[PDB]
């Protein structure tokens, strides 16, 4: 008749980027179940933090090349694009990135406010050959959710690019059998993910919840015709 | 006749959409009815869609 409730009985940062966790207990076809259900939601809905808006001082038009910069200004927007940030108080914020000389750019030389986290300071964005040109730009990220492109919410030197509002990119889950407990049948769920690291797993899993029960407050709500 | 002529170059960049065409190195001939949700798709027991 009853039905007893899992609880996150563990969770293990297995390395720097991501993590694993753990649900138990859970009994006979809620496995699969909830396995899906948390996947689907651990994949499809999730705050983010991407980059929204990028400024250059010496850039007119974004299909512009910038002298004593090897690459493309377009790769340097999608190294930007791979760029991840992490942000505590405030919605929207402004990164500024200035360098010069020759040698590798990567998210270490950005200016480092304190609610402003660079959780991946190796990510180059770009290389330099010239001792003296110096990439002096500004960087306007804010929070969103899903995936938001430029010609959606569509100044002449603000240059737009598409919204990326993910943390995570693979998810998979395992049910298997759990101890003895007085009581076999009892199934242990592993859930195992992979982010960027912008996202503690218990948050993601939080909210996951919340996010899952309020739409089935709805069904709570079923009411009249 | 003419005074003088000018172009203007016009950068649009065009990503995907239902509808458009595409195909491998086996003449196998395709549209893409929908991009789709990747929590839709099939995965493998690692997860990987």
């Amino acid at each position: 008749t009853e039905f007893l409730k899992p609880r996150l009985v563990d969770i293990e940062q297995v390395s720097s980027t991501h993590a694993k966790v753990t649900l138990e207990p859970l009994e006979r076809g809620f496995g699969h179940t909830l396995g899906n259900a948390l996947r689907r939601i651990l994949l499809s809905s999730m705050p983010g933090c991407a980059v929204t808006e990028v400024e250059i001082d010496g850039v007119l038009h974004e299909y512009s090349t910038k002298e004593g910069v090897q690459e493309d200004i377009l790769e340097i927007l999608l190294n930007l694009k791979g760029l991840a940030v992490r942000v505590q108080g405030k919605d929207e914020v402004i990164l500024t990135l200035n360098k010069s000389g020759i040698g590798p750019v990567t998210a270490a030389d950005i200016t480092h406010d304190g609610d402003v986290e660079i959780v991946k300071p190796q990510h180059v964005i770009c290389h330099l050959t010239d001792e003296n040109a110096s990439i002096s730009m500004r960087i306007k990220v804010q929070r969103g959710r899903g995936y938001v492109p430029a010609s959606t919410r569509i100044p002449i030197g603000r240059l737009l690019v598409d919204a990326c509002y993910s943390p995570v990119e693979r998810i998979a889950y395992n049910v298997e059998a759990a101890r003895v407990e007085q009581r076999t049948d009892l199934d242990k769920l592993v859930i195992e993910m992979e982010t960027n690291g912008t996202i503690d797993p218990e948050e993601a899993i939080r909210r996951a919840a919340t996010i899952l029960a309020e739409q089935l407050e709805a069904f709570v709500d079923l009411r009249d015709v | 006749g003419v005074l003088k002529i000018v172009k203007v170059y016009l950068a649009v960049k065009r990503r995907i959409q239902p509808g458009d065409k595409m195909a491998g190195r086996h003449g196998n001939k395709g549209v893409i009815s929908k991009i789709n949700p990747i929590e839709d798709m099939p995965y493998d027991e690692n997860g990987t869609p």
